[PDB]
């Protein structure tokens, strides 16, 4: 169902997103590598990942 | 497929700083009402309501910043800075000059400035004379002395002439500037306006079992640093709470751009049982205050803090 983003990535994911944005890609990037049904969403819908993230916050 | 991350990438942090910019917009009516009446409900979330409206201002008076600048020996401190600056000066050329200020303000305000009052000395009596002075009670404050903040005062019976000596507690700093003793109270609320008089970015932190110190904003380590005056200690959040061992329930800063929960930083072994209010009821308070706190900020000032927020929650909440 919803996201389905672990705990330490999720964390992770809006430590750069406020502290790096430099490298939120590489990182945005390799969480996807990690994901197959998010490489999927990806794919898809680029926006509706996006969406769930902050969300998250 | 190839898909591509820069661009989604760029299209989140802006969507991103967005939806930040509207957390911290806008009062929301549907709010005020909870926050108003929580604040009825629980008198934990008055506490720190109360400590928010006191402490989040107060030590902005650029009258008082004076004050303190004319009375302190700027001309020792950064004569001292300068010198420990020129011994190392850390990693790369930086803003770590501004530690080694604190750092320094650290023990000038110690080895030197204010004194430590456990049992008041007795006046009438000799200068160093702590020992031989029984306790006989409190009470209101003089008249003399409710012109300064002052609600309580300790009185002691010199055991050596038989007279009084009283010892006021007072809450303000600039008394304090007269009188330069203290416990903890107000060895704490002085020197957190003698940081802010330099102008540093300060939270005044308070631990509800009877301790507070505060924090300061180090831009070269770019989170806050745990200062304590009273032990003369930059960084060492853990003190309390494990080398004394203290059994704590919980920490709240206060600062003239957040109130937020910083227990996980300090309470890091000997915790207690934390209620007066539901766990995300706090949660909310903080980011209500703190939103209250802002309106007044432009859209980056308030974007940037955000950032430093969320900067923060994940060091809370990593633990590191
Ligand atoms: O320890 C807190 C306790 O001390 C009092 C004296 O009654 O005043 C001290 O604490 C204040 C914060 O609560 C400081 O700002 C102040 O400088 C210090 O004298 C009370 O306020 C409080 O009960
Ligand atoms: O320890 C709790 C209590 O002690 C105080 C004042 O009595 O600090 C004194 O005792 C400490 C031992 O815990 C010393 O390390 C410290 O330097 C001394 O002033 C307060 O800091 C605290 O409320
Ligand atoms: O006492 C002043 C100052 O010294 C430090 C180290 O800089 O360590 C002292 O205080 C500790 C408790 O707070 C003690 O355990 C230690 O033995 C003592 O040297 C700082 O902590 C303190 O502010
Ligand atoms: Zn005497």
């Amino acid at each position: 169902g919803s996201i389905g983003l672990t705990v330490e990535d999720l964390l992770s994911l809006r430590q750069v997103v406020s502290g790096n944005p430099e490298a939120l890609a590489p990182l945005l990037e390799n969480i996807s590598a990690r994901y197959p049904q998010l490489r999927e969403h990806i794919m898809a819908n680029p926006e509706v990942f996006v969406s769930m993230l902050l969300e998250a916050v | 497929n190839n898909i591509d991350f820069d661009s989604i990438a760029k299209m989140l942090l802006i969507k991103y700083k967005d939806f930040i910019l509207s957390k911290f917009k806008k009062a929301a009516p549907v709010e005020n009402i909870r926050f108003q009446n929580l604040v009825h409900t629980n008198q934990f979330a008055q506490g720190v309501l109360g400590q928010s409206q006191h402490l989040c201002t107060v030590y902005d008076n650029p009258s008082w910043h004076s004050i303190v600048l004319e009375t302190l020996d700027l001309d020792l401190i950064y004569k001292n800075v300068d010198k420990e600056f020129a011994k190392d000066g850390h990693a790369e050329g930086e803003n770590i000059y501004t530690d080694y200020l604190v750092k320094e303000l650290l023990r000038y305000f110690k080895q030197d400035f204010f004194k430590w009052c456990n049992k008041p000395d007795c006046n009438h009596c000799g200068q160093n004379t702590s020992e031989n002075m029984t306790p006989l009670g409190s009470q209101g404050p003089n008249g003399e002395e409710s012109k300064f903040n002052c609600g309580t005062v300790e009185i002691y019976k010199c055991n050596r002439c038989g007279n009084i000596t009283r010892f006021p507690r007072y809450n303000d700093p600039i008394k304090l500037l007269e009188t330069r003793k203290g416990r903890c109270g107000e060895w704490c609320n002085l020197f957190t306006l003698i940081l802010k008089s330099f102008g540093l970015d300060v939270r005044y932190v308070w631990n509800r079992e009877d301790h507070v110190w505060c924090e300061y904003f180090s831009n070269f380590l770019n989170r806050w640093v745990h200062v304590d005056s009273c032990e003369q200690s930059f960084d060492q959040p853990y003190i309390y709470s494990i080398n004394w061992n203290k059994k704590m329930s919980y920490c709240i800063a206060f600062g003239k751009d957040g109130v937020v929960d910083v227990s996980k930083r300090y309470i890091l072994q000997n915790e207690l049982p934390r209620d007066q209010i539901k766990e995300e009821d706090l949660k909310f308070l903080c980011q209500f205050i703190t939103k209250r706190l802002r309106y007044s900020l432009n859209d980056d000032e308030i974007y940037q803090l955000a950032c430093r927020d969320e900067q923060e929650q994940i060091e809370l909440i990593r633990g590191k």
